[PDB]
């Protein structure tokens, strides 16, 4: 059936305040994109220069 | 060839190393006219088995890793699905040739 | 000079009847009793993509040298259908024609059917159907043959719109394993001798049981079928039960279908003795064409009238032929009008027997029907028998029996089948 | 012969009122299927988009609600050559939502929400599964007229801060089933979640 | 007891067609989507028949016959 | 691991309670005219009955034994086990329905919405009367109950 | 013959009697369950996300 | 707590019927006599391109301002179109209803019609066809209509394929002025006052005071159509002539339907009370779905046994549920099963006028027929009125008819119309 | 629907032999039609490409 296929653990290669699948997200959302923004804006400013 | 080249021919084949990419020797041959014409004269089951094992290999390829060393296909255990389809693709493309001949 | 037809039946069934014309061209076909008579509802059209797929790989020749040698050669390989047989043909130069003959055997008794070339000419049947198609004549038969019989003749020519892409190999292979058996083959040589041709049938033919399956007797149905097309033309074929091939009273309906007009005699004439065209050329006024249909079986046969009328106009002439016929069954006819059927229908016959098609389509229809193939001033004296009762009682028949119609175009003035 | 690709986000739930300003987002954007016959003349823009360029088969948004969590977003039908083009397509009509709502497209969204909430619940079973669902949700049954006071609410400034909130610059969970490789990687439909004019 | 759809029970929506030319608010159930079908040949125009002297012969007066070739064209003859 | 277990109770509560074995209590709402329907959602399980209003008494009493009386036999089980096997094969043809479980899945992956009502297709051909038993004590109590009218 | 539950919004629609009151299709015999097939041997817990450590214990 | 409805008859013919309710969206729909009844052989389908003509140009408005104004109200224009009348229906929230009013006034009353317009929706008619014929119960009851009846009902609701490409604005605008006239329609107002319809129809409601072209009188043919397609599953529709609407008669084989079984009341049932499910699940161990077709119109009526089964068990099925209905047609039933036959039926009909749409139908219905208002109590009693020897001569008069028999799939082993 | 498009060149006539020679040559051409059986293994290199 299709309701066989079910997601593999991704937990390895998971980040830290996604792990826990009893806590929402939408709570630690705003400092990941933070975080990798934060690193292309810090790359743009070094091309920049 | 009793003794040896059988052990020889097991040896290459796991040095060679696309076992270790789960792959089968068939999977390794590069497309011709005759080699895709072969290909699309084979079955549904074969046909999707062979492109499932070519994008696992390039899965397996694109991360740098191999299968586990009891994922790899074995030497015994290797069937040669498509060499007959090969080689009456070849055959025909033969007679075609020999008639284009005379 | 044209000696004699020699005549040979196998211990296995084999029928092998040769000529021995001393042509310069040799003719030499193969008729199986594998038609369309022999599929159920499981392997609808199987028959079609067989006709379709003769010219395949065998296992003894491929598909490229059979193309290439009957090419070469300049011999031509056909494949002629019904409902009830096919036929085999290759036409070639008498020092070519021997291993024509090879790749004719190859043909029917040795066929790979490889996967591939089946998926590839599954298109071929559905652009052959549309070809066959485009006359209005064809599905008007194959509706008419669907409606007047449950099982057995009800199943067309021609695929089905369904079974296309549906159709495998193994079908193929058990259409030919159960129908190409060896008691149901007569292999018929003209420009030939015999001697070479009980060798190939000693050599190919001689390996399969011969009694097949036999088939579902067809048992006749009835009723009508009405296809509302939007054409400039009308046609409906009006049908009944008449008596099969080999009965007493099938040269009594031919000689009844050549009495009512069964073709024109005369380029742009105005068919003057032919009583259906008479009526409706005293009715009306408008571009229209009436014959009547004859189709004799094995087991069944159908006898009719075929209109080809206008739109708006299409009930005079239905009703006006088959008053006609009415008024035929009553004992209204002249004994010369007989006589000038009777010299129609072997006028017909002898110039059907001329050339080598018409002659070895007739001497393996004879083969396959009675195995005993006689000579045609047999079948003209067989037609002088006919006496006129007969006639009328072939019209009283078609009269008081249950009518199946097929009906195609606009429908907004033709009648039913009550109405008539 | 057909591919059905589903993407989403999160939505909040039954239980925060700002689901009824995200249906207002969805009646915005709509439904339609290849019977509908309206023609080159809908007004919505991805519904006219894809009949002039004939990409389509169906599509359809929806807000899907469990105890503080749901799904917001949209499913599609369409052919293999489409399907790129119309998550494209997909993505500018929630960004416009994000950045240029007008007040006539809001007007006109409130009013189909109006008429939807209304003729929902024309019968007894589903003014029967309203109040059951409604007890099990919300803890008690919400009226219509206060339904219709939360709708009267909704302006086009709160409206795209909701849908900026909840649309922009997120990353979607995307499912596809079918002939679905034109549809693009998750990197462009992540990509595609954001504007780089704002 | 009027409205003949509603007269038979299971059998509304197949004696009844209801299309929508403004489609509302609410999304009907099982929108539905035509697949991608296939096209027929194409053929050439064909033979009309305009006067009498055309018609005749056309009408059939024995059984189908097809007949397929190597290299002659399929022909039908009745 | 019991994954389909308020699917499959969903199935067995129509077919017969204590007081009402089997097709008689289906017997019962033809005999009266009405219609019975229901669903089991990710989160809620419903049991409606459309019906006249001057057979209002009789209704509920069905509805009561359907909520807390259900038979459970072992030959039912079995039958609608395959009974389920077939609807989860005619619910891949659904397609649009396939796509909405497959984003369940993967939006949800890890946490108990993932799971399709209906569930895999192994607890379907694995589960035991003893299990519906305990999904039915633990999650059919009187304070998550609403009955609506 | 008259109500469904679907339609994406969680809503009891209205639908056919032959699938709103037979959603179970004609079909006699369930044929299969085809078995799903990895890559590598994937850890595909439902429940807790498999593990979560760091060393040995 | 409304009043109750108010009736006016126009002297031009038309019915004004409103009810006024508080509802906080009104209904509006015009019922007009324009079917496919009304066709004959030369413009088929015109009455399906017309249902799709309702978002076209007008005078007053365009498509653009239509479409978008009826959009930005929120509002729901559909058409629902049956084989003898077609239902003009808008809907919206009460402030805005009288802007929606003229709309469906224009598509009622002044279609322009232009060519380019028509020729942009005949491709929209091939595909809502498509769609429609996706399931096989609308191929065989089309089927069914078109082997059934002669004319008048023989045409279908959707339009035949030659017929596509060929509609022009000429054919609508004669069926318009031909059909659409003042005295064969009804306009019906649920959330509206009386005063706003009546000055709406006085207004604009005042151009076509004939009653239009009438008296098609479909008859009555029966026969079969057998359409082999190959699916795993058999549908079979067999009918027969049946009363109209107008009488008792109809009253008993609507108590005839529901005795023996008019469709599901229990979600994944088994039918326990339906006899032909009875018969049949005491014959078969397969699944099967057996129900009670029974389509009356307002001249002539069709009741029949509905049958989707097996491919290879498609006969004992068939058989079952006619001698089944055989055997309820001798006389052989209890009064307990009649009297659940009468609760099913009038609880199937209170709950079809429970929702505003059923009601609004069922009003546009009566109000089209007889004109004036037939309470939901006269109904019931009207039902109750039905005696226990009315539907048995209701069933024998079924056993006793020539049927229609409609065929759809593997018809190998489904019997023919002689072996029922 | 589809064209019908004839290219041809003046040729002898009747009393000149080297007709027979040009017929030769048509029958290397040939012609195809669209309800053939022999496929792409014609011998005709224009029956072939077609």
């Amino acid at each position: 059936s299709h309701t066989d296929v079910k997601v593999p653990d991704f937990s390895d290669y998971r980040r830290a305040e996604v792990l826990d699948s009893t806590k929402s997200s939408k709570e630690s959302s705003e400092a990941r994109k933070g975080f990798s923004y934060l690193v292309t804006a810090t790359t743009t400013v070094g091309v920049a220069y | 060839s009793s003794k040896w080249l059988d052990g020889f021919r097991k040896w290459y084949y796991n040095a060679a190393g696309f076992n270790k990419l789960g792959l089968m020797r068939d999977d390794t041959l590069h497309e011709t006219e005759d080699v895709k014409e072969a290909i699309r004269r084979l079955p549904e089951d074969l046909y999707n088995d062979r492109m499932f094992r070519i994008k696992r290999a390039l899965d397996l390829t694109m991360r740098h890793q191999i299968l586990p060393k009891d994922q790899w296909t074995k030497y015994e255990e290797d069937k040669f699905y498509l060499e007959p389809y090969l080689k009456e693709v070849i055959r025909e493309r033969k007679e075609r040739e020999e008639w284009a001949k005379k | 000079q044209p000696q004699d037809l020699e005549f040979t039946k196998l211990p296995n069934g084999l029928v092998i009847a040769s000529l021995e014309n001393y042509a310069p061209l040799s003719r030499i076909g193969l008729f199986v009793k594998a038609g369309s008579r022999y599929e159920d509802s499981n392997n609808l059209g199987t028959s079609h993509l067989l006709r379709l797929a003769s010219s395949l790989t065998t296992k003894g020749a491929s598909s490229f040298k059979i193309t290439r040698g009957i090419e070469a050669v300049g011999g031509k390989l056909s494949v002629t259908a019904t409902r009830e047989n096919m036929a085999y043909t290759v036409e070639g130069i008498r020092s070519d024609i021997e291993i024509l003959m090879e790749f004719l055997l190859n043909v029917t008794t040795a066929p790979e059917f490889r996967r591939w070339e089946v998926a590839a000419l599954r298109s071929q049947l559905k652009i052959d159907k549309a070809v066959a198609f485009q006359n209005s004549q064809t599905r008007i038969i194959e509706n008419l043959h669907d409606v007047a019989y449950k099982n057995a003749l009800a199943n067309p020519l021609y695929c089905p719109d369904y079974r296309m892409g549906k159709i495998t190999s193994e079908e193929l292979h058990y259409f030919v394993q159960n129908h190409f058996t060896s008691a149901r083959m007569a292999l018929v040589g003209l420009g030939v001798s015999h001697s070479v041709l009980k060798q190939v049938a000693e050599q190919f033919l001689n390996m399969r049981g011969g009694l097949g399956l036999a088939g579902a007797k067809a048992k006749y149905r009835g009723g009508e079928i009405r296809e509302q097309n939007g054409d400039n033309l009308v046609h409906a074929a009006i049908v009944a039960e008449s008596a099969a091939i080999g009965n007493a009273e099938a040269n009594a309906f031919s000689v009844l279908q050549h009495l009512l007009g069964a073709g024109p005699h005369i380029k742009r004439g105005n068919n003057t003795t032919s009583l259906l065209s008479q009526s409706v050329a005293k009715g009306s006024h408008q571009p229209f064409d009436v014959s009547a249909f004859n189709a004799s079986y094995s087991d069944s046969g159908l006898f009719g009238i075929y209109t080809i009328s206008q739109a708006a106009a299409a009930g005079e002439v239905i009703n006006a032929a088959y008053n006609q016929v009415k008024a035929v069954a009553q004992g209204n006819l002249s004994s010369a009008d007989v006589q000038a059927a009777k010299n129609k229908l072997k006028a017909g016959y002898l110039m059907s027997v001329e050339t080598s098609e018409g002659f070895l389509s007739e001497i393996g229809s004879q083969a396959l029907a009675a195995g005993s193939y006689m000579p045609p001033s047999t079948v003209l004296q067989q037609i002088d028998s006919v006496a006129d009762a007969d006639v009328v009682k072939a019209a009283k028949k078609f009269v008081s029996g249950k009518k199946s119609m097929a009906a195609s175009g606009n429908l907004g003035h033709t009648p039913f089948l009550d109405e008539l | 012969p057909l591919a059905h690709v589903a993407i989403a986000v999160e939505g909040p739930g039954w239980a925060n009122p700002d689901n009824v300003t995200l249906q207002v987002a969805n009646a915005i954007i709509g439904h339609y299927d290849c019977t509908y016959g309206g023609g080159v003349h809908l007004s919505s823009p991805l519904a006219s988009v894809a009949v002039a360029n004939k990409l389509c088969q169906s599509f359809q948004t929806f807000n899907i609600s469990y105890s503080d969590t749901g799904l917001l977003g949209a499913h599609f039908v369409c052919d293999a050559m489409s399907i790129d083009d119309m998550v494209f397509f997909l993505q500018g009509q929630w960004m416009r939502l994000c950045t240029s709502a007008t007040e006539s497209e809001v007007t006109r969204g409130k009013n189909i929400l109006r008429n939807a909430l209304v003729s929902h619940l024309d019968g007894t079973t589903p003014v029967c599964e309203d109040i059951g669902r409604s007890l099990l949700t919300y803890g008690r049954r919400i009226p219509l007229a206060e339904w219709e006071s939360r709708i009267q609410e909704v302006d086009a400034q709160m409206l795209r801060d909701i849908c900026s909130k909840y649309f922009y610059d997120q990353c979607p969970a995307v499912a596809g089933y079918g002939p679905i490789e034109q549809l693009p990687d998750y990197n462009r439909i992540r990509s595609g979640m954001f504007w780089l004019r704002f | 007891m009027l409205s003949v759809a509603a007269r038979s029970g299971p059998f509304a929506p197949v004696l009844s067609a209801t299309s929508r030319g403004v489609a509302g608010a609410l999304r009907p159930l099982l929108q539905g989507a035509v697949p991608a079908a296939s096209e027929p040949p194409v053929l050439d125009v064909k033979r009309p028949f305009l006067c009498r002297e055309s018609l005749s012969g056309q009408a059939a007066a024995r059984p189908l016959v097809a007949t397929v070739g190597l290299n002659v064209p399929a022909s039908v003859r009745f | 691991k019991n994954n389909g277990a308020g699917y499959f109770l969903e199935h067995l509560a129509f077919k017969g309670t204590k007081n009402r074995p089997g097709n008689a209590l289906e017997k019962e709402v033809e005999s009266i005219g009405a219609h019975l329907n229901a669903y089991s959602t990710r989160e809620h399980t419903a049991y409606l009955i459309k019906a006249l209003s001057k057979d209002l008494p009789k209704v509920v009493e069905l509805l009561a034994d359907i909520v807390q009386n259900s038979s459970l036999e072992d030959s039912q089980i079995e039958k609608e086990r395959d009974v389920i096997l077939r609807e989860m094969q005619e619910n891949d043809a659904s397609m649009q329905n396939v796509v909405f479980d497959y984003l369940h899945a993967t939006a949800f992956q890890g946490t108990p919405l993932a799971q399709a009502v209906e569930g895999p297709s192994e607890n379907v051909r694995r589960l035991s009367r003893t299990d519906l038993t305990d999904y039915l004590n633990r999650h059919y109590k009187a304070p998550r109950m609403v009955l609506a009218a | 013959m008259y109500y469904k539950f679907s339609s994406f919004t969680q809503k009891l629609a209205g639908a056919w009697a032959s699938e709103a009151y037979t959603p179970q299709g004609l079909k006699p015999v369930s044929t299969e369950a085809p078995p799903i097939i990895f890559a590598t041997p994937t850890k595909l817990t439902s429940s807790v996300t498999a593990y979560d450590y760091s060393g040995k214990n």
